[PDB]
């Protein structure tokens, strides 16, 4: 069977530039691959068939080259709704294999974050956890302090209007046997390390 | 004319494939047909000029290319069944001007080729009682078992084709019926006045020329390979 | 034209099994192909099986052994999926994909079906230049979840961060948007709308 | 797509056929007319560039742009012209891009003027070997139309018209044979019969 490691991973890019990712293969393939575009979160729809033909309706922009064991995917002179996760698949034998994706997101300039530290709520105290919001940052670490570094626990998780990621990581006894709960972050806009209390 | 080949052919899924069409006439225009019952005659690819193709109607799954003015192939990426068509070939001098068509490609996709079987073909004497009551005679001579329908029947009267009194079923039977990929038979019949049966010396061969499997497929199972072949079953006249 | 649809969204426990329908219009279902493939969160695309619709004629993957199961029913032209004894790790959205064009080449894809391998309600917490404020946690299965500004007024400023699996194995989320001001969340299988201030 | 002719078509032999084909929603200026046998392909028989009538023996090609309506007529058909003719259009930047556009097809059946019917049905025993009996309907006027075998061990075929044009002589014909012995010569064709000789 086939194993179709994917380049570049993952890559920024702005709109209308020729940007290109690429598909390496472990046996040969011969000119068998196909092109896959999926939207983030819908149905996927193929593009390139037979690793250099569009299906009818596909803009031009979109070309497929390659062949063997090398493939490439061009999108010149890139547009908006052609942003989303890419992936190749191969039909020289079975079973068919597929790529990991190639997901493309809109590069803009450093944007600084917006760091911002929630305390809980008595509501839920009644049951806590402090919430810090890294509101509208490009591009794409957190460390949390009750100043113990506590490390187990704590979970996080393109904006529609400027490309700004929106970054929010949350901290979940112990929480009334403290005093300080700084939050902290560090990024490149953000040269250095920006960092409530009890009532 | 519009000279393109093969004008049969049985291939297996997945397998690449080109059509070839060449003409002699200097058009500056080509096109790729497919016809489909229900769906008419649509357009697959068409060149208006060398080193120039676009889509057609129907373009999917195939692919063209015009490198010199006389030529126009046509590539299969991927044998389909939905592929399983006939393809015809035109020329023109221009995208307004009449076409005028090959003779056209029966193509067949299957998924196992021991399915490609080759003909049986007899020869039935004609009944001494039409001799009698017609003045005339007639031999019927039935191609049975075979598929896909790739086959031609032509009648040879001492070693020379025929038209004159011939009639050909124009599609054959299914003999199975109810199956997807059922083997066909075919019939045909030669009519010749009674005096010219009677006549000893005269050679009736009814030949059916099958295209089925090239040499270069592979054939695992057991009997022999059905390679495109000639298979045909003689007559003699007979005075009584 | 030409569609595909793949089933409702199921939800099972570990040690089960499951069938996902593929409705296929357009053109002759027989000269179809249906490609099942399957792609787990932060994963990459697993491909388990297809199915000849005009023969019946069907080819799995080998890692799912005995495990799947497709069908081709030429009558009502849609395709199955069986996939049987769950494991923990068979959650990811299943698609079947239909090559008709060329062998094998997977013309067009489906929605996507979810299956994730009980039920219980979530709980909503308010989070007292710019003031954000957001609604919150709590815990629910299965999936999904909406909020909404103030039924739906303001789409910018309003940050929805997708919902994390905590060590429970049940989803909570963080809704924070950047006058009166209020959520509206929303949770479909528990019959749970909680608008809080 | 944007032609419009419709389907089967019978006509006896010796009689004027008319076919047509109409193409509102679009301006067509040039407008052909194929016609195509079995395991071959079209055959080019009238090209037009205008509206206005041409001739080529026994057919004849009309095109009233004004109504949108091109008609073909074939006078003195013979069975030879049994065929699908395929109308075609031209010329309309506005549609196909103003390349060709076929009309579906119509199919004609010239049915031969059997004078002196003499239906019959012969068996014919084969030449050699395989202990084989065809059966030979045969000389019946084409007004009589042969059946499909209803029966899953027994098959017959569609009638068809032999030419023997040395003594310009035609007759419709049909065959049916089987391997289950209880069909015979005069069993196979139990399907609209007259009064024949057996």
């Amino acid at each position: 069977d086939i194993q179709m490691t994917q380049s570049p991973s993952f890559l920024s890019a702005s709109v209308g530039d020729r940007v290109t990712i690429t598909c390496k293969a472990s046996q040969n393939v011969a000119d068998r691959v196909v092109w896959h575009q999926q939207k983030p979160g819908k149905a996927p729809k193929a593009l390139i068939y037979s690793s250099s033909h569009r299906y009818k309706g596909v803009p031009s922009r979109f070309s497929g080259s390659g062949s063997g064991t090398e493939f490439t995917l061009t999108i010149s002179s890139l547009q908006p709704e052609d942003f989303a996760t890419y992936f190749c698949q191969q039909f020289k034998s079975y079973p068919l294999t597929f790529g990991q994706g190639t997901k493309l997101e809109i590069k803009r300039t450093v944007a600084a974050p917006s760091v911002f530290i929630f305390p809980p709520s008595d509501e839920q105290l009644k049951s806590a956890s402090v919430v810090c919001l890294l509101n509208n940052f490009y591009p794409r670490k957190v460390q949390w302090k009750v100043n113990a570094l506590q490390s187990g626990n704590s979970q996080e998780s393109q904006d529609s209007k400027d490309s700004t990621y929106s970054l929010s990581s949350t901290l979940t006894a112990d929480y009334e046997k403290h005093k300080v709960y700084a939050c902290e972050v560090t990024h490149q806009g953000l040269s250095s390390p920006v960092t409530f209390n009890r009532g | 004319g519009v000279t393109q080949t093969p004008k049969f052919q049985v291939l297996k899924t997945g397998q690449s494939m080109t059509l070839q069409c060449a003409q002699d006439m200097n058009h500056e225009y080509m096109s790729w047909y497919r016809q489909d019952p229900g769906m008419g005659l649509r357009l697959i690819h068409y060149s208006v000029g060398a080193g120039i193709t676009d889509q057609g109607e129907v373009p999917n799954g195939y692919a063209v290319s015009r490198s010199t003015t006389e030529d126009f192939p046509l590539r299969l990426l991927s044998a389909a069944p939905s592929q399983t068509s006939v393809y015809f070939c035109a020329s023109s001098q221009g995208p307004f001007q009449p076409q005028h068509f090959g003779d056209g490609t029966r193509l067949s996709i299957l998924e196992d080729l021991k399915n490609v079987f080759p003909p049986e073909v007899a020869v039935f004497e004609p009944s001494e009682a039409e001799i009698s009551h017609t003045q005339k005679a007639t031999l019927v001579c039935l191609a049975t078992g075979f598929y896909p329908d790739h086959v031609e029947l032509s009648w040879w009267v001492n070693g020379k084709e025929v038209h004159s009194g011939v009639s050909t079923d124009p599609q054959p039977l299914k003999e199975q019926p109810a199956l997807a990929d059922s083997r066909y038979a075919l019939s045909s019949r030669l009519r010749v006045s009674a005096t010219f049966w009677q006549n000893p010396r005269n050679h009736f061969r009814c030949q059916v020329q099958f295209y089925g499997l090239s040499e270069n497929d592979e054939w695992t199972q057991d009997r022999a390979k059905p390679v495109t072949q000639i298979v045909s079953a003689e007559a003699w006249g007979r005075a009584d | 034209q030409v569609q595909l649809v793949q089933s409702g969204a199921e939800v099972k426990k570990p040690g089960s099994s499951v069938k996902v329908s593929c409705k296929a219009s357009g053109h002759d279902f027989r000269l179809t192909y249906i490609h099942w493939v399957r792609q787990a969160p932060g994963q990459g695309l697993e491909w388990m099986g297809r199915v000849s619709a005009g023969s019946g004629n069907v080819k799995y993957n080998e890692k799912f052994k005995g495990r799947v199961t497709i069908t081709a029913d030429t009558s009502t032209s849609t395709a199955y999926m069986e996939l049987s004894s769950l494991r923990s790790e068979d959650t990811a959205v299943y698609y079947c994909a239909v090559s008709y064009y060329s062998y094998d080449v997977l013309d067009y894809w489906g929605q996507g079906t979810t299956v994730t391998v009980s039920t219980k309600g979530p709980s909503v917490f308010p989070l007292a230049g710019t003031a954000a404020l957001g609604c919150l946690v709590k815990d629910y299965f299965p999936e999904p979840v909406t909020v909404s500004w103030n039924s739906g007024a303001l789409t910018s400023g309003v940050h929805t961060f997708p919902a994390v699996l905590q060590s429970s194995g049940l989803y909570s989320l963080s809704s924070v948007v950047t006058q009166t001001y209020i959520c509206n969340v929303n949770h479909k299988p528990s019959n749970t709308k909680v608008d809080k201030k | 797509e944007v032609e419009q002719d419709p389907g089967p078509l019978s006509v006896p032999e010796g009689a004027i056929v008319s076919l047509s084909c109409t193409y509102s929603n679009s301006a067509f200026q040039y407008f052909m007319w194929y016609r195509q046998y079995s395991r071959k392909g079209p055959e080019l028989l009238m090209y037009t560039y205008s509206s206005g009538n041409k001739e080529d023996g026994r057919f004849t090609a009309q095109v009233d742009k004004s109504s949108k309506y091109i008609s073909l007529f074939i006078r003195d058909s013979q069975p030879s012209d049994s065929a699908t003719y395929l109308c075609a259009m031209s010329g309309d930047l506005n549609t196909n891009a103003g390349k060709s556009t076929f009309g579906d097809g119509t199919t004609l059946t010239v049915k031969p003027n059997i004078q002196n019917p003499d239906p019959a049905v012969y068996q014919l025993r084969d030449s050699k070997s395989s202990d084989k009996s065809v059966c030979l309907f045969t000389d019946f006027d084409s007004q009589t139309a042969v059946s499909q075998s209803k029966d899953s061990d027994v098959y017959i075929t569609d009638k068809t018209v032999l030419d023997m044009r040395s003594m310009d002589f035609k007759s419709n014909s049909a065959v049916a044979w089987s391997a289950k012995s209880d069909f015979a010569c005069a069993n196979a064709f139990a399907n609209s019969i007259i009064p024949e000789d057996t």
